[PDB]
């Protein structure tokens, strides 16, 4: 049995690491856009046709 | 006379021989209650580890 409940333990970690991961980008995504701007987009696009 | 002794002397050494044999069957179908008892009372042991 003690072999079982660290499976149960690793799985449980597992799934609330992937909850935590997917909310990040989502959270990222929503204050990116809400943030992003003309100073900083023609930022962008000058440093990758700095070296495009 | 020697044969009617001989008569109640195989008998009482067969008997035996067939009562020691039906001992054992009961020894070994002893045996085999206790260790099922054994693992089925294991098995929830295990279960109470387990849901703890």
């Amino acid at each position: 049995a003690q072999a079982e409940i660290e499976a149960e333990r690793k799985r449980a970690r597992e799934e609330l690491r992937k909850q935590v991961a997917i909310l990040a980008v989502a959270g990222a995504e929503k204050i990116i856009e809400r943030s992003v701007d003309e100073a900083a987009n023609s930022d962008i696009v000058d440093k990758l046709v700095a070296e495009l | 006379d020697l044969d009617l002794a001989k008569a109640s002397a195989t008998d009482q050494l067969k008997k035996a021989k067939a009562e020691a044999q039906v001992i054992i069957e009961q020894a070994n179908k002893r045996r085999s209650q206790i260790l099922d008892e054994a693992k089925a009372e294991a098995e929830q042991e295990r279960t109470k580890i387990v849901a703890q």
